[PDB]
Formats: C-alpha cells, structure tokens, sequence
C-alpha cells in the first residue's frame, strides 16, 4: 500500500543497502 | 519527489530504485 | 391352516374400484395398503365389498379422502396385526381427510407392534374417545387425533350393553367404556398376560399368539404370529433350513434365492437383491460385507470391498451436492454419470467425499456447463471407464463449456484406462492442450480421435500451463516487508512479454498447491531484475509467494512463458503488543497474584514476560493534616446497542493502532500468572508488566503495561505497644503518653482518646499528628477531678485498630 | 485584543517535545491538539513547559500515553473553552492511559460547547470526584469516566479550604466540594446567568462572553466569544462584508478567497475548496449547489450540476463496493479509474448507483481481472475519455482477464469518445471481437491501434456473439408441459453444428434481457423441425425461452451460428387447489358465516369460489333411546422442534402433492367471506367449498373442501307450550298431559317432572320420547294423597329449558 | 423431468395430435 | 418401449416423434 514516513525510509533500506541511498 | 510518488499512490520497485545511489 | 389365504404385496389403489377386489384371497399383505383418492365412488359400493380374509398387515394403513366410505367394519373385519415394520412418517395408521366416515369398525385390531396412529380432518368420525389405544399400543404419546367430530362433541358414541348397564365388556381409564362401533365393542384381554392374546371365555392364548386365537395354548390355532410364522404355526425362532424374512415369517434357501433372481434382471423398479445372513433374507448385505455368487451369503470382505451401484438407464445427472449424496461410497458404477454442477459452497472435497470411491464407470463419463468445477482431483479413485454405453458420435469422455476446468488429473500420480470411445475437448478456456494430450497418452486414446471431435483453438486459452521455470534470484525481508527479485525471462520476441503477475497469500502450513490469492501486476524490465516489494505483510507470518509471467498468444507457435516454483517466505519478527487484561490482587500481606494473558499481537513467539514492580510511598500530605477538623475524610485505601459497540470498539481499535512504533525486575518464562514475595504490608506498589519475545542477542519488546495493587494489611500492625502513661502538674492537666505503633499500615492518621470518671460519662477526643509531635502524646484539660479511666486506639489507613487495655489515674483534689 | 496570540491549525505532535513549542504564540487552535507517544519524555522537561495563552479549542484535545506528565495546571493554565465542532468519536476531551497524571489542572475551563469527557485507564489520575461536570457540561449523561485511580478510593483529594472550613469556593450536587488541583478550586458562576460567564466578585459578564472576563458586561472584554469572534469583540453574528468561519470567527470574503487559492493547486492532500455560501465560509458547497468561479458563491444548480472529484495521483482501485462508494455521485473524474472487482453480492445495480454518473474521466479507465462484471452498464452516463493520463504504451482502455465480460456498452443507445490513446483488450474469453471494432468505430480510435495491441486470438472465444437468427415455427403448450420447434438451422459445413441449446426461467415480467437460466442441450435433426418437450413447468405462468446454437470454432473463418429472440410464453390454466383455512362460526339461529384464504395453487385466476351447504339431519339413535336409564350421557350439541416441524411439515407436504388430478348453492364472486341465510335454528349445516376459475364454458376447477358447523339455537325454542292437564282415575294416579315444544333445537331428547305435596319435599322423574310417545305423557304413581304442584320442564340438544308455571292437583282422599 | 403414466399420453398428445398417436 | 424411455429416464422429442402415426 501507501508508502511514506519511517515505512518510506526502511523501504529505501530494504531495497537498497549493498550500495545505498540518499533520499 | 519521492513521498509524493509513494504514499499519494502506489510506486513500483523500478521507480524505487531511482532513488539510490 | 393360520393363513387360510396366500399373501400379497404393498399396493396404491386409487381413483377407481377395479383394483380394490386384489385382496380377493390374499390374507397377509407385505407392505402397506393405501386407499386414496376416491372422488366418484358412492357409499351404494361399499355395501357389497369385504376382505374378510385379511388379517395381517406389515407395514401400515392409509386411507385420504376416500368418498362415500363410511366405516371399515365390512372392508376389514378381521385385521388383526399391523406391525408398522415401515412407518410413514413414524406413523402406522393415517387416517386423513376421511369424508363421510363415520366410524373406525376395526374391531378385532389387537395389536399395533410399531408406530402410532395419526387421524386427522375427519368431520364425520365418531367413536374415537371410546377406544383403548393403550391396549392396543405399547406407548401411545406419539398419536395424533385432532380436528375430527369427536374435538366439537357432536357425537353419539352409543355401543352395546348401554341401554342393560354398559355391559357385554368392560370399562378403564375415567372409567369410559372402551368399544369401536354400535354394535361392536372392543375385546380386552386381562393383565394376566401382557399381549399374548385371550378368547372370549376368558382363557389366554399360547404365547407365540398376539391377539386372539380360536384354542387357548396352542401355537398352531392362534391368528397373528408374535415373533415368526412357520408352516401354519407361530414359533418364537426360524428353525434350519428356514431364515427369517420380512421379521415376520420364515422361509427356505430356496425362496431367498429365486427373488433374488427375479431381481437381478427381470425387474426394473423397486426390487431388493435379497440376500442370505445371519439366518435372514435381508434385502442387502451390510456395511463391511459382500455377496458370495455361489450361496448369496453376505461373507465378510476385507477392506473397501465392491459396492457395484446401478443407474436409472446408465445416465446420472449430478447437479448439485443432493445427487451426489445418492453415489456414496459406489466403487463400482454400472452406468453413466452426468456433471452440470453451476456452483456450490464448500466443493471438490465433499464432493470428493461423496464421488472419491467410484473405481469404475461402465458408460461413458460428462462433465457438461460444470461452472464450479476447478479440477477432477474428487475422483481420486478413477481409474477405467469401460466405455460399453455411448453417447451419439461414440463419445467416452465429454468436457464441454467448462469455464473454470484446469486441470482434469495429476498424470505424474494418476492412472486412467478407456476401452473404447474417443474424448471430446471444446469451450474449456482455462484448460490448455497439453492437458488434454497427456490424458490422451495416458488412456491410449490416440489413435481414436479424428477431425472436430478435439476443439484446437477453444480450449488452451486463458489457461496457466506455463512450460518454463523462473528462478527467483535475490530474496531478504523485514518486519512488515519482504523484497523479491527473479531472473528476468525473455520469450523469444521481447514485445511478446505483456509484465508478471505475483500472488502471495498468508499460508502458515506449506500444503498449497494454487488449486484466496491477493495478485500484482509488474511492468516488464527495461531492457536490472524485475521484481516487487510488498508492503503490508504481519509480522512473523508465513508467506506463500510465486510469480507467473504473462505473454500474449502469438499468430505463430504460442509461447507459453514461465512460472515460479510456490516459495514460502517468513516475515521477521517485531515488538509484541501490550499484554491484554492485567489484573492483579492481594491475598496477602507480602502476596500479590498477577494475571494476564498474552498479547493480541505476539508478532513472534513470546519467550518471556518482563515484570517490574516498584513500591510507591504514601501521599505527603497525610503527614500534616488533621484528620478531625471541622469537615473531613476518612483515607481508608483498598440497533442502539450495535452502534455503541461498534464506536466503542472503533474507539479501542483507534488507540491500538497508535502504539505500534534500579528496581527489583524478573523475567517469567511460559507462564502467564505470578505472585510477587517480600512485600511490606498495606503498601501501594506500582507494578509494569511487558511482553517480550528475545532476551539475550539485544533484547527489544512491547510497552510496558501497568496496573497497580496494595498488600493487605495486618491485623495487629495498628495496636498500640507500651504502657499508657499518664502525668499531671497542679490543676487536673492529663498528660497521656504512649509509644506509636512503630510499624503500622501505611501511616497512622491520628489517635483518639477516651476518657470517662469512676461512674460518670465518656467524653472523645481526637489527636493530630502534629499535635501528637509536638506533644509527645496527648494533654488533656477542662475535666472535672476524681479517677478516671484511658483507653487508647490507634487509627490508620486500612482502619480504626484495637482499643488498648484501659488505664486509671487519679488526680490532685 | 480579546486573542492576544496569532491562531493555529490542529497538529499531532507525538514522540518528541521538539514540536509543542508550536504553540509559543497562537491563542486558538482551529482544530484537534493530540499530545501522545510520549516514552522517552522526563516529569523534569514538563517543569518549565508552559503555554499561558492558549485559550480556545475548536474540535478536541486528546492525551494517551504521555510518560512523565503529572498535570495540566502548567500546560495549558488558560485554556477556557473547547466548542467540539468536530469530536473524536463523540468525545471533546479525551484522557486515555496517561501514567503518571496525578490531577487534570484544567482550572480556567468553564465550558465544553460540543461533546463529552471521556478519562479511562489512568492508573494515577486524582481530583476527579470533586469537578463539576454538571456546570461545564450542558448534558453529562454521555461522559465515561472508569477505570481511573478514583474507582477505587485511594486519593487524597485535598483542596484549598478543607483546613479553614471547605472556603474560598462552594460546593453542590451529596455536596461535595468541586474543585481541579490541590491549589486551584473550580469557580462555579450563579445560576441568575447560564452561561455568560461571571468575574471573580459575582457580577456577570456580558452576554457575548463565556466563562470569563476582565470587565463585567463588555463584548471586547470577555474571554471566548459565545457565538463569534471580530476584531476583538465578541458579537452575535457576523456583519457584512464579514462571513462566519469555522463556527467560531468572521473573516472577510479576501481570507476565504485566499485560502481557497491555496487549496486549488499548492495543497495536495485534504485541503478544503472553502466557499461563500449563506455568509459563510463553508468548505464545500452543500448539494444541489455549484461554485461560480467569480466570486465563489454556491449559486444554485439546475437539476444535476458537476460534481468534480480529484484523485491520490488520478489513479483509484475499486476492487469492492467500500471502494465504490467514494466516488458516489461525481459526474466528472479528474484522473483515471482502476476496476479490480473479484466478487461481490447483487452488483452491477448497486455499483451503478454508485458510479452511474461519472460522465467524464480525465486520465484513463482500466478493467483488470474483473471476475465478477458481467457488463460495463453501470457506468451509465460515461461519454468521453479524455485520455490525458496514460499507462506505459499509451492506453486508454485496458481491458485484461475479464473472464465473465460479454459486452462494454450497447452501441445501439450508448456513446463515447477517446480523445488519446489506444485499446487494449486481452484475455477476455467471453467478449468477442464484433463489440470491440463497434467500441473502436464508436469511439473514433480505429486509426490508433497497431499491431498485438488488440488480441484477436484471446478474446472472440467462448462469447454467445451469434449473428444471424432463429425462428420458432411451432409453439402450442398445456397446462404443465410446453412443446417447441423451430427452424432448422445449419452453417455452411453441417459438420460443424454441434447441437441446440435452449433457456429457460420463470419471467413474470417481460423486463428479460438476456444477462437463474436452466439449460437444456439438444441434438441436431438428423439431416424434421428440432425441438424440445418442457416438462416439469407450473400452470399459468409465464416462461422467458430462447434458443442458442452450439457451433464449433472452424480453422477456416469462424461461424458464429444463430440465437432466437427472447420470446414469453405462458402454460395454460388447471384446475386450482384446495381454498385453504375454511373456517365456520355462527353467530344467529339462521346465519353462519363463513371464511376462507385463496388456495396455495390458484393455478390462473380464481374468478368465483363455489358453496355447497347441506342441512343433516340429526341422529337415528336420538329418538328411541331413554336417557335417564342407569348410566347416561348428554347429547350437548355445540432440534428437537426442528425434527417435528420438519417431518409435519413434509407430513403435510406429502398429501398436498397426493392431490394434483340438488342442494341450495351460489357462487361468490372476489370474496373470501361468506354468510348464510335461511338456516333452521340448531341445527348442523354440513358446507361443501370450492375455488373455481371458470364459469360458463364447461367450468372445471377444484375438488371440494369440507367444513361444517351448526346454527345458534333459540333462546325460548324449547319452552312448554300449552296447560299442563292433570288427571286421575281413581288409586292417586297421576296422568299428565302437555303439549311438546313442536319446534325444539334438534330434538326433546327427554322430559323431567318434579312434583311436590304442599309443604312436602319434591321428588323428580324422567320422562323419555318412547315413554312419552306411549303414554302421551306421564304417569305418575306411588305417592302420598293430597294437593301437589307440577312443573314441567323440556330438555333439548343445547340443554335444560324453562320450567313451566307451577300448577297444583287435588286427589281423592 | 420424468414422464409415464397421464404425464406420458398427454405429452405424446400434446407433440402429435394433427397425424394422431398410437402407443 | 414408451414408458421404459420417458420415466427411466430423459427422452428427447425425436424419441417421441418415433412413436406416433
């Protein structure tokens, strides 16, 4: 479902992680 | 935008890894 | 002799007399007698028609609206017995709407072994309220006997020795004579013998008799057989070479047999393959038993032993669960079956349950418009269809608009046979050819299709036989989300590719077989692994995920794609929720009892409880205030209803889904109650209880959820310890000292007084904390001289305590 | 002045205290204040927390779970009013487990406009017995304040006057002091003003203020406003070119305007299109009102007026009807529609009431493995795609995996447009390729499609699209059975002819279009009009038929085949059922009346029920029978529940389908109740009663139902008529004679004398109709000389009649 | 459904009848 | 056979064209 917060956060970290991300 | 992209409606994996380095 | 008569079956006589005068010489009927609808008869034809032969009846009497009958003394004179062996409708006499009869005349019915007696509608009926039905049937609070003349007394029940005393037979319960017609009256035999029968002078028959008999204490003169009828005579048991029969007669080898042959072929409708076991021509042989060919003896069968059931014309239609129900346990069907079932709740397992013992089908097997029906699976047993019966183009299997058909059986587990006939394949969208060509591989059908009989371009449509696999490649969870990835396939031409589609559904036991499933369509790659990321998934939960591409059917040679394999994939574990009810309560004054249960959202397994307790000091303001000041307290410490409960428990679910993100401490393991020691009497302690699910490798869990408790106080913690003394300076000043009670419960409020002169009368005062601190105690005055008596009692939190012993002192005059 | 701070929104702080100080200058909040999750929050950061001048709160404030809170007498000292114009759940003040609240502090609130107080679970929670909620409260019926450290009494709620005599404010209703802290009392106004508030010596306030004020009797001097706030006055209503806001202020037409301007485009989510409407700046225009872009005014609409709706992203699933219902009522969507529906209970009516008026959808609209929609008619104004928004290929339309899809729209009465984009139709088995090129030539996309963006192999399939038509030729029926023929119809190969199909239902009204349907299959005539034999139909209903071939998909150009039109035809008429519930009640001596229900099988229209009444006569045996003789009697005329209500119900069930093939009468014509005239006084009518539907041409109809009852007798019928004549011969015997009631109620069953010397006893004898008839009358003998009295009195059916007038007789002595 | 006995004649009755039946 | 056709079982109306003059 709808994405944004701590859950957006730890979705990027989730995703991404061997290299990672900004935001 | 990244919270307007994923919690105003659904976004897919592709358009969450633009947004990694 | 005892049957002058041969005996008949059951029969439906209706709408005519032609068929009435069957019981010309017949004087046993094995079966029911229905008389019914009789619209044009006359009372004028009654006058002239009697059986009185028949004596014996097996299953029951009915009669309904029969007109111009006006009482059944002529038609059955000498009816006996009605064994009521099959009832209709637990009822073993129905007399219902009988226009113009007038009475019963059934006068020489004795015996009703089974059943009751419903009578019903009967306008004209009389001489029902003079009838024993307690002598006839052995419980009769299951009769039914309304809405006849006799309800509305209109009737004049007058029968024989009325007009010389009521005489010529007797009278029982009010003592209201007991008869059947105006000429008739019922024959009663005495207490002396409970059923056996008696004549007319007195003597009672031969006990294998019922009812009546023509010489007393003879089993070959008597009317009606109690247990069995033999050669013209009543005996209590079927002797060899004669099995019991109907439960009311004995017959040879011999008898059993030859109905059993005339039923094998020789009759279409209603017949029972009578069977020889345990000395009885019983219709069929039992569960967990199977007929021997050689003597019909039912031998005992090892196992699940044939049950061979036969179809009206070999052709069955199975519409819903109810024609299922018929096919129960058939393993053998000597037939065809016809599947139409459009819906159904709860399918494909009792409908396995029903149709999952058929090992055989002699005609031809349908499934035709069965809507339902997923896959053939509930035919677990299947396995030849003899294929004798066809249909017109010689068909054996014939599948036809079977919109959600899938899969018809797992051919790497399932063996099936067809000896002839061709199968016939068309409008089954969701069932592809390679199906239908592996049953053909499977039954040696190949050879026998031609052209149109299988459909080419109906059936492999919509159907999932994807033959390729996908490997998924990068797979780590979380929480509340779990991120997957696969190696991206490529048919042959990349703009034949449409994306995937992922299901997942929450599956805590690995028994899914996709065969309730929340999907996800994906955009293909752009030309990078595809892949998704769900997102509100429960913690610690076992997740079925697979993911099945999507590809269009090309003009050329269709490319079937790849599927996953069915994977299960575990959420990771969070902090548990707030442990739901915690009550705690005092039994003791350093027991506490604590109770909870565990939390609605374990979100793991719960390891251990984490309890802490921390001892709460009483209220600073009970330490300067006085408590016997003008106003005071005592501390004494210790669609209406619908829309309510749903705000309320929104109202609860609102506050739930917020919270989602040195003192004396113990962790209680797989227990849920617990009992703090050590604690100091009447003391307020604060206790903070938490779920936790990991204890060592850097613990983390719920919330802490707190209640409170105080200890129960002791009794004799507020009495008062050391003497009271008592001082005086000149003027009659009292000066009483005393020492506290060191260790009360909680605090001690203030003190009180007592003090009443040798003979006079009692007068109270209190004493305040800070007047008692700075006093050391007490110090009375404005009392009159003499010898007075103190009684002291010591007040705190939990109540007044014991008044002390009582001490005098003597002033100064 | 009157709101020295700015005003602020409603905010949710929670989890830090880097946010309460937000409300460092705003005096009102327009909204909710939610201070909760406070774990890591200390009791010493609460020390120096402050907000003196918060005064007004719109909606709410709600506390739950702050750690280390003790009380609000710091937090909010100044806070006065709390109108709840919008509650939590019914609730202006929620306290919801605040650990570590020892009192609530809220010593300046006077006053809860909206709502009620709802304080649960507060473990520390004191000083909640003594507040007047009664004086804050307008109604306290609906507060809920359990569970707190108040039930069970362990707080010392001690304030300010207990030790001086409970002063510096009063008490009332036990009348226990109200009062918030241990320092700060309740001030409670007279009751000679409601609510207007009252200064600290008693003299009240202006009527505009409320609660408190600086200057008794002041608009600009109070506190909050009573009904609205103006440039620091408190007035009744808002003058122009001032409009109400909020409930609570008035702001000009520029501040609406503004705050509209920013709600337009830079607010995305919940901002409010705020309007002039009724001088007020109300969010939304109210229905039956549409916004004019001039000056915002909601100037009325003439019949439906656009209701535009904005979308998260103009993109929204609908996947059930709680999705659906969100969109009720806009006739334009500015985005794009996304329908998953898998299932649902009575759809298609209930969806398009509530998505039948979208007219216009700006983005796209997108059907995706939509089981359960059988047809897109719900969407019954849309007329025009704008197609601005547009998914990956560019596609308007994206129809996928409708498995039960037959039709989009019918063309022939529908129109739409696509501005941009192309179609997508896969896997849509039922749907074949004829709607899809009429959807294209309709919508003007024909040159837009290229090449697998239409599937012409996945979606023509299994769809019921037949072009040409069937002609029935032979259709005459009965009363059960329905015969049908029609032409026999064959495509260009006869070998691709499958066979018939034909439907049929019960259609009471004509209103049948196709998409409950029984199906029968039919073979082809062998090379002769095909047809089938309905069998098993009600009489005089009507039956919704047509036929549809089966053909099979040829490799060559497919042929579609032939369905005849939907055509009625109703069963002809039998004769009706029993008219059920006859029930008879008299009421006169020559009227009875009668009632009876329409029978459960009318089988047509019952045109006239038929009556049949027959007098009886009364028994043979009444007339030569003595009924004083020893012993007599008097001819008074006049799952276990589910288990019986099962087996009586079929019980009864079984003989209603047993049923299925000159005297005064009349015929009632569309009446259900009926009396009788011209009846003999006490006597039984036996009634004969039919339902019948036909009269004049050879009527056939129903078989009788019987009933019967009998008339009300005279009061004076049975009275003795005539002198009663005594007589004597010459031995004191008695001979008397007297004329008998010649008409009595049935008959004179007996007649009793009772006779008695003059100041003797009486003594009583019988008289019977054979002794009377004999002796035309009595004789009496065996008594004493002397003069007597005779009374006579006469016994009919309905019972004891009047005693004649005495008369005396002399004897010789 | 099932047809023999008055349900049978009358049904053979109602196809035929302008050529007559036997049975 | 008539009746062994229509009640046994389902007949057809071409069974029943088979039975008549």
């Amino acid at each position: 479902q709808h994405l944004c917060g701590s859950h957006l956060v730890e979705a990027l970290y989730l995703v991404c992680g061997e290299r990672g991300f900004f935001y | 935008g990244i919270e307007e992209q994923c919690c105003t409606s659904i976004c897919s994996l592709y358009q969450l890894e633009n947004y990694c380095n | 002799h005892l049957y002058p008569g041969e005996v008949c079956p059951g029969m439906d006589i209706r709408n005519n007399l032609t068929r009435l005068h069957e019981l010309e010489n017949c004087s046993v009927i094995e079966g029911h007698l229905q008389i019914l609808l009789m619209f044009k008869t006359r009372p004028e034809d009654f006058r002239d028609l009697s059986f009185p032969k028949l004596i014996m009846i097996t299953d029951y009497l009915l009669l309904f609206r029969v007109y111009g009958l006006e009482s059944l003394k002529d038609l059955f004179p000498n009816l006996t017995v009605i064994r009521g062996s099959r009832l209709f409708f637990n009822y073993a006499l129905v007399i219902f709407e009988m226009v113009h009869l007038k009475e019963l005349g059934l006068y020489n019915l004795m015996n009703i072994t089974r059943g009751s007696v419903r009578i019903e509608k009967n306008n004209e009926l009389c001489y029902l309220a003079t009838i024993d039905w307690s002598r006839i049937l052995d419980s009769v609070e299951d009769n039914y006997i309304v809405l006849n003349k006799d309800d509305n007394e209109e009737c004049g029940d007058v029968c024989p020795g009325t007009a010389k005393g009521k005489t010529n037979c007797p009278a029982t319960v009010q003592f209201v004579e007991r008869c059947w017609t105006h000429s008739h009256c019922q024959k009663v035999c005495p207490t002396i013998c409970k059923s056996h029968g008696c004549t007319a002078e007195g003597l009672c028959c031969h006990k294998e008799c019922l009812g009546n008999c023509s010489e007393p204490d003879d089993p070959t003169k008597c009317v009606a057989c109690r247990n069995f009828y033999l050669d013209g005579q009543c005996v209590e048991t079927c002797p060899p070479p004669y099995y019991h029969f109907q439960d009311w007669r004995c017959v040879n080898f011999s008898f059993c047999q030859d109905l059993h042959f005339k039923c094998r072929n020789s009759r279409k409708p209603g017949c029972h393959q009578y069977v020889i076991h345990n000395n009885k021509c019983i219709p069929e042989c039992p569960s967990g038993y199977t007929m021997n060919s050689s003597n019909l003896m039912c031998t005992p069968c090892l196992g699940p032993c044939p049950k061979v059931c036969q179809i009206l014309e070999g052709e069955k239609t199975i519409d819903s669960v109810t024609s299922a129900q018929e096919l129960r346990g058939c393993t053998v069907i000597n037939g065809s079956l016809i599947i139409n079932i459009r819906g159904g709740n709860n399918l494909a397992a009792e409908l396995e349950a029903n149709l999952g013992l058929i090992e055989e089908i002699s005609g031809f097997l349908k499934i035709r418009r069965s809507y339902a029906l997923v896959s053939l699976s509930f035919f677990r047993k299947l396995h030849l269809i003899r294929g004798e019966t066809l249909e017109i183009g010689n068909y054996s299997f014939y599948a036809l608009d079977n919109q959600n058909l899938r899969q018809l059986w797992d051919w790497s587990k399932h063996n099936l046979t067809i000896t002839q006939g061709k199968l016939f394949f068309h409008y089954n969208p969701k069932l592809c050819l390679s199906e239908i060509h592996k049953m053909e591989e499977v039954s040696g059908t190949k050879g026998r299709q031609e052209r149109n009989d299988i459909a080419l371009k109906t059936n492999g449509d919509q159907a999932s036989c994807e033959n390729e696999l996908l490997k998924f490649s990068f797979i780590r969870t979380s929480f509340d989300k779990i991120l997957l990835r696969w190696e991206p396939y490529w048919p042959p031409d990349f703009r034949d590719l449409l994306g995937f589609m992922l299901f997942y559904k929450e599956a805590p036991y690995q028994n899914v077989t996709e065969f309730s499933w929340t999907v996800v369509d994906i955009d293909p790659p752009q030309r990078s692994h595809p892949g998704w990321l769900m997102r509100g998934l429960k913690p610690w939960t076992q997740y079925a995920i697979f993911v099945k591409t999507l590809v269009t059917f090309s003009d050329e040679r269709r490319t079937y794609g790849a599927k996953s394999d069915i994977i299960y994939v575990q959420t990771d574990a969070t902090n548990p929720s707030v442990p739901l009810d915690p009550i705690s309560v005092s039994n003791s004054s350093s027991q506490i009892i604590l109770k909870w249960k565990p939390p609605s959202d374990p979100n793991g397994n719960i390891t251990h409880y984490l309890v802490y307790w921390e001892r709460q000091a009483e209220d600073s303001e009970l330490f300067e205030l006085d408590y016997c000041l003008k106003g005071l307290k005592l501390p004494s410490r210790t669609d209406s209803q619908i829309l309510k409960e749903l705000e309320e428990s929104s109202f609860r679910k609102t506050f739930e889904d917020y919270l989602h993100n040195h003192r004396p401490f113990e962790k209680v393991v797989n227990k849920e109650s617990l009992v703090i020691s050590g604690l100091r009497h009447f003391t307020g302690y604060r206790i903070e209880l938490q779920a936790c699910n990991q204890d060592s490798p850097d613990e983390r869990c719920s919330v802490a959820a707190y209640v409170s408790a105080r200890t129960m106080p002791e009794a004799k913690a507020d009495d008062i310890v050391g003497p009271v003394t008592h001082e005086i300076f000149e003027n009659n000043v009292v000066h009483l000292m005393w020492q506290e009670p060191k260790e009360p419960n909680g605090l001690i409020v203030l003190y009180e007084v007592s003090y009443r002169r040798y003979g006079d009368e009692e007068l109270h005062l209190c004493v305040s904390r800070k007047h008692f601190a700075l006093e050391r105690g007490c110090r009375l005055r404005g009392l009159s001289p003499g010898n007075y008596s103190v009684r002291v009692r010591a007040t705190s939190l939990a109540g007044n305590g014991s008044w002390t012993e009582p001490t005098y002192f003597y002033v100064t005059d």
